[PDB]
């Protein structure tokens, strides 16, 4: 996985 | 100086280069937070004797319903000596062992007292109103745990429930992965101890106190190396002390760049990255050093107090968890709603925040506090979350209050 | 015997009758998890000196843009002695203090180097505003300012904040000392080998481990025989040594009522597990001790502990909201509803591609027990049965009580 | 605030 924020509209 | 390392590549290299510590045998009482380095087998049955599930009478199932003479009572903690012959029953309470004769238990709710002793006020005869099935209302020998059964696997991250289980099966000494001993120091000519009064041009060292406290929260042993002058000599001596005394060395500050020089030329260590594309934490440096078949890891965190505690939870804590034997040392990530509007940075951004769950809402709210050094939210709750804000894109440049973001759990909720 | 107490009433009555402990002075390093019994005021400014925010040069704003001679460099940890005169500038780093002359800092990205050592001279390309890119005295913390309020539950960040302002000794609420004991003629110590008709005591170990997880001091009163004499003696020791007494497994209630003259608030609670849970208070010398009599069943013991004991302990240590955290989650398995409110230990796991976490039951012991390498961190809160809903299906949203670090 | 499970439609 990644510790970077995942945006949703 | 150093190439720009992506946020993901930096993290992965930390976990990949971080070693897993050796094992030791500890007492089960001290097993809190430990990882099993062995399988745990039960050497007994649970229960070791057939035990009643309900308060009532132990009956011979083949007798069926009818009137029976009560030969005695089975009391918990004492193995019964009497044998139930056909037409007889034995009074039992919950947890009491079943006598030699009976093969089933009828609850007292399903019986009626017929006659009592002429005196002594004891039950003498009871009518069993139901036809028991063989084995009914009895926990047979080894019903819960059988001898030779594996009750705990190697790699189990033990909590209170597991510790009680160890106590159950009688395994009081158990082999687990060692905990990392972590050495923490601060560098800078302006730093004075918190216990000290201020002097011109000086401030107090808060990075050290915070970092030690953060690591202690996870239950790890720490070593206070104190404040080191920003010069190669005292710095090298400090590192040499940390290495001989600890498995992990954490330093903060010191931007020349005397620290990076010492690790490379003097210690012959491997510096994996010296800059990471993130906010805060840009000058974060991570290095490994191999001495006598043992790998030590070193963290050079930014001098800024917020940058220090943020990068610590991002890089140090997952590493420490791998070191203690945790199979997935990766942090817990939960979806939450922003409490405030936020502007996005080209870098992935992180802020200390407080997670709060509202009963009429499925998702928790995250309230930023990582706006330190200007406006600091005086809350009665400590920050238990690390806001994970995405890097800016051509399309999305701003996030609005209420919108869902990722939050990294960094404490008890 | 005792009236049947509703689940809500039992909880509220525990919190209402549990006292908040006295105060003590501790060192800031040992302040983790403590609640402040005082406001904390800063006795200095932070920063105590004007400091640059950016690497560049500290300039006199009235000089404006132009060519200036560099009179020196301000080094962190040393208060500068040189004064910037008109037409002069001083090299600065971030942590470095601002010299006496300058009133603004221009970053190196907005300047060009003119002369070099055999830096000597620079050309300033921008018109600086007064105070630009400088954090003035007391920008972050002002003297006399309250940095931490009374009632603050301190974590690592707060510990550092205390270290910053130089408050190394601070008054906080005492932690509760908790004594735990087990009763029963079938109980042997874990360290002991089994004997006929006997089993090993796991309740004591689990309960103590649970209380230790929250950082509270404990006292092991060991296993007590099921008779009033040994029982009374153990309780008197618990009262004299601890603020809280927990026992697990008719003799007990008699001793509390007749011998100790204590007040038993309830003896049965409409719940599963935990029906025979008993809670009592005892006032001795203006000090209130509280007593928890938990069920003998190991699962019943640990469940009731998290529901009643842990919130009580948190109120006692000064936490303003001792109520537990409850989060919404999805069942991993189908479950049937009981007329009683039901509780099960479970494991919460968050999936990156899913908004809500999943709850996987483990409270189905003594038949099929899920051997996971993760410890249970949640308490599933199952509702009492209704005319319409008799069963809950996989995926449906229920309440889960967080009972540990995730 | 109640420590009893809350049903969802």
């Amino acid at each position: 996985f990644s510790i970077v924020g995942t945006l949703y509209p | 100086p150093f190439p720009l390392t992506s946020m993901d590549k930096a993290f992965i290299t930390v976990l990949e280069m971080t070693p897993v510590l050796g094992t030791e045998i500890i007492n089960y009482r001290d097993g809190m937070g430990r990882v099993l380095a062995q399988d745990v087998y039960a050497k007994d049955n649970l229960p070791p004797f057939p035990a009643s599930v309900k308060d009532g009478y132990a009956v011979r199932a083949a007798d069926g319903p009818g009137d029976r003479f009560i030969i005695g009572e089975s009391q918990a903690g004492e193995q019964p000596t009497q044998t139930v012959m056909p037409g007889q029953v034995m009074r039992v309470t919950t947890g009491a062992p079943i006598p030699c004769g009976a093969d089933a238990v009828v609850q007292v709710e399903d019986t009626e007292l017929i006659r009592e002793s002429d005196d002594g006020t004891e039950e003498l005869e009871v009518r069993i109103l139901v036809q028991a099935r063989p084995g009914q209302d009895i926990r047979p020998i080894g019903h819960d745990i059988k001898r030779g059964e594996c009750v705990l696997a190697k790699g189990t991250h033990m909590g209170p429930s597991e510790i009680g289980l160890l106590a159950t099966v009688g395994v009081t000494e158990v082999e687990v992965n060692k905990f990392p001993v972590v050495a923490v120091m601060s560098t800078g000519n302006e730093l004075l101890n918190p216990e000290d009064d201020l002097l011109p041009g000086k401030i107090r060292d808060s990075n050290r106190s915070t970092l030690l406290a953060t690591i202690q929260e996870h239950g790890y042993p720490t070593i206070n190396l104190g404040i080191v002058g920003d010069n190669p000599d005292d710095l090298l001596n400090a590192l040499n002390e940390g290495i001989s005394r600890a498995d992990v060395i954490i330093t903060s500050g010191g931007v020349k760049d005397y620290l990076k020089q010492v690790l490379d030329i003097d210690l012959h260590a491997q510096i994996h990255f010296g800059r990471v594309f993130m906010k805060p934490g840009l000058p974060t440096t991570f290095a490994t050093l191999d001495i006598d078949g043992v790998r030590k890891i070193i963290f050079a965190l930014p001098g800024n107090p917020v940058s220090a505690v943020v990068t610590c939870n991002l890089f140090v804590v997952p590493a420490l968890r791998k070191m203690q034997g945790i199979l997935d040392p990766r942090p817990t990530i939960i979806k939450a709603r922003l409490s405030c509007d936020v502007k996005l940075d080209p870098r992935p951004e992180y802020h200390r925040c407080i997670l709060t769950w509202h009963h009429q809402e499925p998702l928790p709210w995250a309230q930023s506090t990582g706006n330190q050094m200007s406006s600091r939210l005086m809350s009665m709750r400590s920050a238990n979350g690390l806001l994970m804000l995405p890097p800016k894109t051509e399309q999305y440049v701003e996030l609005h209050k209420g919108e869902v973001v990722d939050v990294m759990v960094i404490g008890r909720l």
